[PDB]
């Protein structure tokens, strides 16, 4: 209901940030890079689920629906931490920002707000920042919990 | 051996199951929860120091 | 037995980068879930991370 979130958490659900334009480099690298086996609940039910097809054919669908949200909350707190929210730059530098990247960034965004794609001189470095969250989280929210950071 | 240690690192279980991965040549230890369903501990052993 | 002391000494030194074959292992999906080396690739990894902020 909030006016403050409820417009951000709609996108996500919806999947507009991360079909196309600068972030679909995370959702294809997690789509044809991993299998039914990393979801972490397929090894909690194999055995009251019939262990058939209908039990793979399922797990899918399941995997398909998971990885847009996963790639949707990143592509939101990327641009959370570009806006100026503190918080969440103490938390994206975990995984190796520094303030020459993020200079950058942030004159590059001024410039020029559409954005189809990012530009050559700092493609190579934000995008492998991103790729290495991704795969932190899957290890971490296996069970559905919050990790602390 | 095993069994014991696997006990004493995880009180809270009460079953345990075993189970064989050919492809590493693996046993690997489990506990389990009624219904069918599986929980989270586990435990791997190579079978050259089994044997 | 034709060697001095000190160079079997690197000999070994040299050898202690048996990590090689089990980065990559854990790059492959070779050792899947494993604990103890797996836990310690990702808290290396982790590491390597880290020092580029603050200071393959």
């Amino acid at each position: 209901k909030s006016a403050e979130f409820g417009s951000r958490l709609q996108d996500v659900i919806e999947a507009r940030h991360v079909l196309s334009g600068k972030y679909r480099s995370v959702l294809t690298h997690l789509e044809d890079n991993r299998d039914i086996g990393s979801l972490g609940v397929a090894h909690r039910y194999v055995q009251q689920m019939g262990q058939g097809t209908r039990f793979v054919n399922g797990m899918e669908f399941i995997r398909r629906g998971q990885a847009k949200l996963v790639s949707g909350l990143i592509a939101d707190t990327v641009d959370d931490a570009i806006a100026g929210n503190a918080s969440a730059v103490t938390a994206m530098e975990r995984f190796g920002l520094n303030q020459q990247l993020l200079d950058e960034l942030r004159k590059a965004t001024a410039a020029n707000p559409d954005m189809r794609k990012w530009p050559d001189s700092v493609r190579m470095d934000i995008e492998a920042v991103t790729h290495n969250m991704a795969d932190s989280i899957v290890l971490e929210n296996r069970l559905g919990e919050i990790p602390a950071w | 051996e095993s069994v014991t240690n696997f006990k004493k690192q995880y009180p809270q279980a009460t079953t345990v199951q075993m189970d064989y991965d050919p492809l590493t040549q693996e046993l690997i230890f489990q506990g389990v929860n009624a219904e069918n369903q599986l929980g989270t501990t586990r435990a791997s052993i190579p079978a050259a120091d089994f044997r | 037995r034709g060697m001095s002391t000190y160079e079997k000494t690197i000999l070994l030194h040299e050898a202690a980068h048996a990590k090689t074959g089990r980065s990559i292992r854990a790059v492959e999906s070779g050792a899947v879930s494993d604990g103890v080396v797996y836990e310690a690739v990702q808290r290396i990894k982790e590491i390597q991370w880290y020092v580029k902020a603050n200071v393959d």
